[PDB]
RNA sequence: AUAUCA
């Protein structure tokens, strides 16, 4: 809209809303009278109606970017039903229905980040993902549990919702080398940090060695002393070392077991950070009992 | 046999969610007839209501 | 306001009821309605010459409505036809079809 | 007792107070003994 | 009536397709597009139309053709009226019925 | 000088932007407020 | 595009009012925007028939991590005419 | 606010056929079309300009 | 600079021609293995140039473990005498190196992230998968495996100026992620 | 849909 009475470039145009007027702001020309409710438009849409007794209600909202624009009702039971009808009409639904079945895979998504504890913004990339690689060419022929199990790590590289690979390793199912090489196909159409929040839960720790872990972890990577090691063998070892500084000590067995790590590992990153402990610490982290920096294993 | 897979966890959580929420005693989004107004949002305008 | 139309402007005098025939529910029709889609063009933002505007109405502020233009706060809507592949009946009559078959000849038609 | 688990992995202990604010569900955990047994026969026992 | 209302005229052979106005659409936002419950059934007529043109079209399996009519009869009829008795509602995802264009004119707070 | 947001229970003030992370710094509780506005108001005795 | 009549300017950069500012009818309390495209406007106005001082605004994330901001509004109702008793 | 049935009544008691007229026209809903003299339906293609 | 990349294995094809009685060669060869349920081909070796051929029954044959493409045609043809010895009518012929692969040491830390932050559409990086970068080069086109060591191992080639090229054009990239 | 208002 642009007032053909002015015509300013910028047009500045006020939308009057309470009066149901679109007003031009300089020479108060009304430039339309009839205007919409949109709140309560998509009320009608999306409602709280399921009952089915509001007369405003009288459509349903859809998602045209996830299942295309297919619109389908369902024959179901209703108040005056014969249970034959609703059998029949269902059988004959039977022979006019491949890929309008594929959808269930959908299904196989949202039970799995059900499964892995996923927020609804994850299955719908991962479902995103997924409807944009399955018929693939560039795909082609690869593990059909691993492209699946692929897309729900895009899904969460996109989210923010820290999920290593290991860690859909162990949901389904993975073949690793599999669904690693699906993961960059696709991909062409962690941190220290992430862990330490669940390891640590898990072991059991307070805020105060949590913390400490995760200074010390980002501090080793900044110091570049380990220089290849995976970063769960970082954490688990930067865990390592701010917890035998505090008073509720954790072992090597004990926090390879939680961070999947095996203690050797754990051992190889630690001896590698113990050495600049003193910069790895937080500053106003007080040791206590009796683990000092001059004391901490050094193993 | 994978366990995880097998359980769904949110079977029973968001299907207890539902009705405490909403109201309609029923299962669940396919709800009527499900009673609605079971539960409900607890008066606060005074102590007495 | 709503544009002048040369148009004889007149009352409503009588109401003149009845059902439509098939000949002219096409003949009315401005649009041959062939695919349940809704718009999209494939992922896009236009409606498909199928279901809702193939040659139809017109809505989200946009004059287009087939050379009638004018668009929402004129158009009045034009209606579309969709060609049954089998007769069945129309759900209210279905009474008046089973009693005009039982007062009439289910051969000769007398 | 009553918990939450939220987006970065850690579970922890949820007060009345914190529910009403955040919006959350003053919910606690559900857990089952679970056991899986196996028999087989040949061709009653 | 010989001229506006002969019998055969009863029995529907073409369907007029109201035009958006009956029926509005709202764009939201992209992946959020809300569409009238009749644009919802219209496509299961059409479906249901499309399916059964190809069964007459290709090898008639006599009984899995009239299957497929009595699914069309359903679609057509449960648009104009769902609130049948003996047949079973359309339903939408939701778990409430269609809202059929009998259901817009009948009650207080219908158009009438 | 300036306190963008406080800490809801142990009342510590933040001053935090944009993604810096929605929690408090030694009490975990992510629930934190807002701090009035240093633009004082100004009310009839009435 | 769309923008409310509502004045936007007791705004700060956050998109909120800071607590202490005292608002009015139409006026922008958060302030929104649904990029779809440059963006349009989905921010939340004070009541129209309402008016008071900003009490309080906090700042959360909810269960799966949604930025998410609660505004209270305090008003002062001094017994006029037609008040029920 | 709703004029309703009940008011409709009022108006045709009183003898007020201009005021109901206009409440339930310009008041409120009130729209033109062009229909044809032959098949009296809303058919018309008015490209009134 | 002053960094050239050193070769370290050379592949190569080569078309003997007739049809070969793997049981034969195998029995007849100085230095062969043949297990028919493992990999259907008589893995046959030579001391100089120390390399292994994959001898098919189709009588094609995949030499590989050269330094040098002289060390592999001359290989290759030795194998092909050793078959003919053993009695088949085989002929040298389609000497075609098909792999080259290099490597050299820039001797300097490289910040891997950063590089895989700027050179994305060509880079990939999953240190948890593998810890060095996969650095896929347009022209020519050769892959890349950068360390945070600074060790650097190029492949794909199929004449040494492309390996040569490849390191040429990225050096300055290096240098520009190094850390110290 | 609940609660409520005369
Ligand atoms: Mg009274
Ligand atoms: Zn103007
Ligand atoms: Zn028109
Ligand atoms: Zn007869
Ligand atoms: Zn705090
Ligand atoms: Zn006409």
């Amino acid at each position: 809209l642009t007032c053909p009475e002015c015509k300013v470039y910028p047009p500045k145009i006020v939308e009057r809303f309470s009066e149901g007027d679109v007003v031009c702001a300089l020479c108060g020309l009304v430039l339309s009278d009839k205007l919409v409710d949109t709140r309560s438009e998509w009320r009608t849409f999306s409602n709280d109606d399921h009952n089915g007794d509001d007369p405003s209600r009288v459509g349903e909202a859809s998602n045209p970017l996830l299942d295309g624009n297919n619109l389908s009702t369902r024959i179901g039971k209703g108040e005056t039903t014969d249970m034959r009808f609703t059998k029949e009409l269902n059988k004959a639904q039977g022979k006019n229905v491949k890929d309008n079945e594929v959808q269930a895979a959908f299904a196989k998504i949202t039970m799995l980040c059900d499964a892995a504890e996923l927020p609804k913004i994850v299955k719908d990339c991962a479902k995103e993902a997924y409807k944009l690689c399955h018929d693939e060419k560039t795909l082609k022929g690869k593990s059909m549990e691993s492209i699946m199990a692929a897309s729900i790590l895009i899904g969460c590289r996109r989210a923010e919702v820290a999920r290593t690979f290991k860690e859909i390793q162990s949901l389904i199912h993975v073949k690793t080398k599999e669904f690693g090489k699906t993961l960059n196909i696709m991909k062409n159409i962690a941190q220290n940090l992430t862990y330490i929040p669940r390891f640590c839960s898990h072991l059991g720790l307070p805020m105060q060695v949590t913390t400490s872990a995760e200074y010390t972890a980002k501090k080793c990577k900044e110091i570049k002393e380990i220089a290849g090691k995976s970063p769960i063998t970082i954490a688990v070892v930067s865990i390592y070392l701010n917890i035998l500084l505090f008073q509720i000590p954790i072992t090597a067995a004990k926090v390879g077991q939680t961070l999947q790590v095996t203690e050797g590992t754990i051992k190889s990153g630690y001896k590698i950070l113990y050495e600049h402990r003193d910069k790895l610490v937080d500053p106003q982290l007080i040791a206590n009992g009796v683990v000092s920096l001059d004391n901490l294993p050094g193993v | 046999f994978n366990m995880k897979l097998a359980i769904n966890a949110k079977t029973i959580t968001s299907g207890l969610k539902y009705a405490l929420a909403t109201g309609n005693w029923g299962e669940q989004k396919k709800a009527m007839s499900s009673r609605a107004g079971v539960s409900q949002v607890l008066n606060r305008y005074t102590y007495s209501s | 306001g709503q544009q002048y139309s040369s148009a004889p402007l007149r009352t409503v005098k009588e109401v003149q009821f009845g059902l439509f025939s098939p000949e002219e529910v096409r003949a009315i029709s401005v649009a041959k309605i062939r695919f349940p889609e809704t718009m999209d063009e494939t992922q896009t933002r236009a409606k498909i010459g199928g279901l809702n505007d193939p040659r139809l109405g017109s809505i989200d502020r946009n004059l287009k409505c087939q050379t009638c233009q004018e668009g929402m706060n004129e158009c009045p809507g034009h209606f579309g036809h969709i060609d049954l592949a089998k007769p069945v009946f129309h759900v209210g009559f279905i009474a008046k079809i089973k009693k005009v078959c039982e007062c009439v000849c289910m051969h000769c038609g007398k | 007792k009553p918990m939450v688990n939220e987006s970065d992995g850690v579970t922890h202990a949820l007060y009345p107070q914190e529910a009403r604010l955040r919006n959350l569900t003053y919910s606690s955990g559900l857990f089952v003994d679970v056991k899986k047994r196996t028999y087989e026969a040949i061709d009653e026992l | 009536n010989e001229v506006f209302s002969r019998p055969e005229w009863m029995i529907l052979t073409c369907l007029p397709v109201p035009p958006p106005p009956v029926r509005p659409s709202i764009s939201f936002n992209e992946s959020q597009r809300g569409e009238d419950d009749l644009t919802f059934k219209l496509a299961d007529i059409l479906k249901a139309n499309i399916s059964l043109e190809t069964l007459e079209h290709n090898g008639a399996p006599h009984h899995a053709i009239e299957e497929a009519e009595s699914l069309l009869q359903f679609h057509v009829a449960t648009y104009m009226d769902n609130d049948i008795a003996g047949q079973p509602q359309a339903l939408q995802k939701s778990g409430r019925p269609v809202k059929s264009i009998r259901a817009r004119l009948k009650g207080k707070e219908g158009r009438i | 000088a300036t306190l963008k947001y406080i800490c809801a229970e142990c009342s510590s003030k933040l001053s935090l932007s944009r993604t810096d992370a929605v929690r408090c710094k030694d009490c975990g509780h992510r629930i934190l407020l807002k701090a009035r506005t240093k633009r004082l108001v100004q009310f009839e005795a009435r | 595009l769309r923008m409310k009549h509502g004045t936007y300017d007791k705004l700060d950069d956050d998109g909120l009012i800071a607590p202490g500012v005292r608002v009015s009818g139409e006026d922008v309390i958060i302030g929104k925007t649904t990029p779809i495209s440059s963006k349009r406007d989905a921010s939340t106005p004070l009541r129209s028939t309402e008016n008071g001082i900003v009490d309080q605004v906090l700042v959360t994330t909810n269960q799966d991590g949604l930025k998410f901001v609660k505004v209270r509004v305090r008003t002062t109702k001094i017994p006029q005419i037609g008040d029920k008793f | 606010l709703r004029f309703g049935e009940m008011e409709r009544d009022c108006m045709i008691a009183h003898g007020a056929a201009s005021f109901l007229k206009e409440r339930l026209m310009e008041a409120s809903d009130a729209f033109r079309v062009h229909i044809c003299g032959i098949c009296g339906l809303m058919t018309v293609i008015a490209k009134l300009n | 600079s002053g960094i050239v990349p050193t070769l370290q294995n050379i592949v190569a094809t080569v078309t003997l021609g007739c049809r070969l009685d793997l049981k034969t060669v195998a029995l007849h060869a100085r230095n062969a293995e043949y297990n028919p349920k493992r990999f259907a081909a008589v893995i046959m070796r030579i001391r100089e140039p120390k390399t292994t051929a994959l001898i098919f029954a189709s009588g094609k044959m995949v030499v590989t473990g050269a330094k040098s493409e002289d060390d592999s045609k001359l290989a290759s043809r030795k194998y092909a005498r050793i078959i003919q010895k053993i009695g088949f009518a085989a002929k040298f012929t389609d000497f075609k190196i098909q792999n080259i692969v290099g490597s050299c040491d820039v001797k300097f830390p490289i910040r891997l992230e950063g590089l895989a932050f700027s050179h994305g559409t060509f880079s990939s990086y999953e240190p948890e998968l593998f810890p060095g970068l996969i650095y896929r080069m347009v022209k020519p086109k050769i892959v890349l495996l950068i360390f945070v060591s600074g060790k650097i191992v190029l492949t794909g080639a199929k004449q040494r100026e492309e390996i040569y090229q490849a390191f040429e054009a990225i050096y300055p990239v290096l240098s520009e992620f190094r850390k110290m």
